[PDB]
């Protein structure tokens, strides 16, 4: 199937004294592999994925440089935007970067992308096209004017549809053991009891890899989504993930309920009942 | 400034047995800003061997973040996550239900 | 692999 790289960049201005507190964060698909936090002792890029080990010391103290030249961009914003939104010295302010590349099951570039917000709110972000800008504002559009005097966008796109997908199949095929393996939902129903005359079936995907499922009931057959509780997808810390739908039922009645599990890991849809 | 209040779920990693090792899991997520208070309980007792996830975020611009300790279920000892947010009038906590 | 150069706003 597709695969991502993914960088997730995080400042957050300090306004009595020093320099915003600054974290990124790598990812391949739903796997964390490298992280930077500016309050960590070794001011160096870490790896968090075995696969990335692999990597020597010119990987390592270039990664390193390049993301603390990321953190500097970002401490600079953070002034240029309290000064574009006048601003004061007293709060603190957020600024937000993502960028990275998809591949179709081919390995080959599909779609780029790069996005800046700040304090939560779009600011500006690189179009579908990786030629031009979407700006929020009047901020964003002065940005947007600079940047295309400067041809920003030019060098983002040489990144997002070479070196991005570059390294992602580099990645892939150095973690293949882990980032190529599909790790299906071990799936189970428990039942509660509310009184005599409700209850409440719930059903669950454990262990599965990557996070993207579909879990769905169905009442005799027909897709029932009132009375259902779905919960968001979350990490179990193992690198694997969870999820559960419930459907209240009429005690009795638990036989007309059957819950549909969809996962790249399952070649066929898998059903389960009470 | 835009203000999102946390989602919390508590839950353990690996199916929950008593006597045997596990961990405990504070799931928070879409918040806005970052800064967040995350703590374990363990019978209303604050753990102090907890750990957390490097901060990273959603496409809406929300924050999430996995807090996770190890811990021995047993029968009768009670588990929480107490959370408290700028969003937040009183810390919110939320306790650990096995039976789900 | 990061980007090389990340432009101010």
């Amino acid at each position: 199937g597709s695969h991502s790289m993914r960088y997730f960049f995080t400042s957050v201005s300090r306004p009595g004294r020093g320099e915003p507190r600054f974290i990124a964060v790598g990812y391949v698909d739903d796997t964390q592999f490298v992280r930077f936090d500016s309050d960590a002792a070794s001011q160096r890029m870490e790896p968090r994925a075995p696969w990335i080990e692999q990597e020597g010391p010119e990987y390592w103290d270039g990664e390193t440089r390049k993301v603390k030249a990321h953190s500097q961009t970002h401490r600079v914003d953070l002034g240029t935007l309290r000064g574009y939104y006048n601003q004061s010295e007293a709060g603190s302010h957020t600024v937000q970067r993502m960028y990275g590349c998809d591949v179709g099951s081919d390995w080959r570039f599909l779609r780029g992308y790069h996005q800046y917000a700040y304090d939560g709110k779009d600011y500006i972000a690189l179009k579908e096209d990786l030629r031009s800008w979407t700006a929020a504002d009047m901020a964003a559009q002065t940005t947007k004017h600079k940047w295309e005097a400067a041809h920003v966008a030019e060098q983002l796109r040489a990144y997002l549809e070479g070196t991005c997908v570059e390294w992602l199949r580099r990645y892939l095929e150095n973690g293949k053991e882990t980032l190529q393996r599909t790790d299906a939902p071990k799936t189970h129903m428990t039942h509660h009891a509310v009184s005599d005359h409700e209850a409440t079936l719930r059903c669950w995907a454990l262990s599965f890899y990557p996070a993207e499922i579909t879990l769905t009931w169905q009442r005799d057959g027909e897709d029932q989504t009132q009375d259902t509780e779905l919960v968001e997808t979350r990490p179990a810390g193992d690198g694997t993930f969870q999820k559960w739908v419930a459907v209240v039922v009429p005690s009795g009645q638990e036989q007309r309920y059957t819950c549909h599990v969809q996962h790249e890991g399952l070649p066929k849809p898998l059903t389960l009942r009470w | 400034m835009i203000q999102r209040t946390p989602k919390i779920q508590v839950y353990s990693r690996h199916p929950a047995e008593n006597g045997k090792s596990n961990f405990l899991n504070c799931y928070v997520s879409g918040f806005h800003p970052s800064d967040i208070e995350v703590d374990l309980l363990k019978n209303g007792e604050r753990i102090e061997k907890v750990e957390h996830s490097d901060l990273s975020f959603s496409k809406d611009w929300s924050f999430y973040l996995l807090y996770y300790t190890e811990f021995t279920p047993t029968e009768k000892d009670e588990y929480a996550c107490r959370v408290n947010h700028v969003t937040l009038s009183q810390p919110k906590i939320v306790k650990w239900d096995r039976d789900m | 692999n990061l980007v090389p150069v990340v432009a101010t706003v």
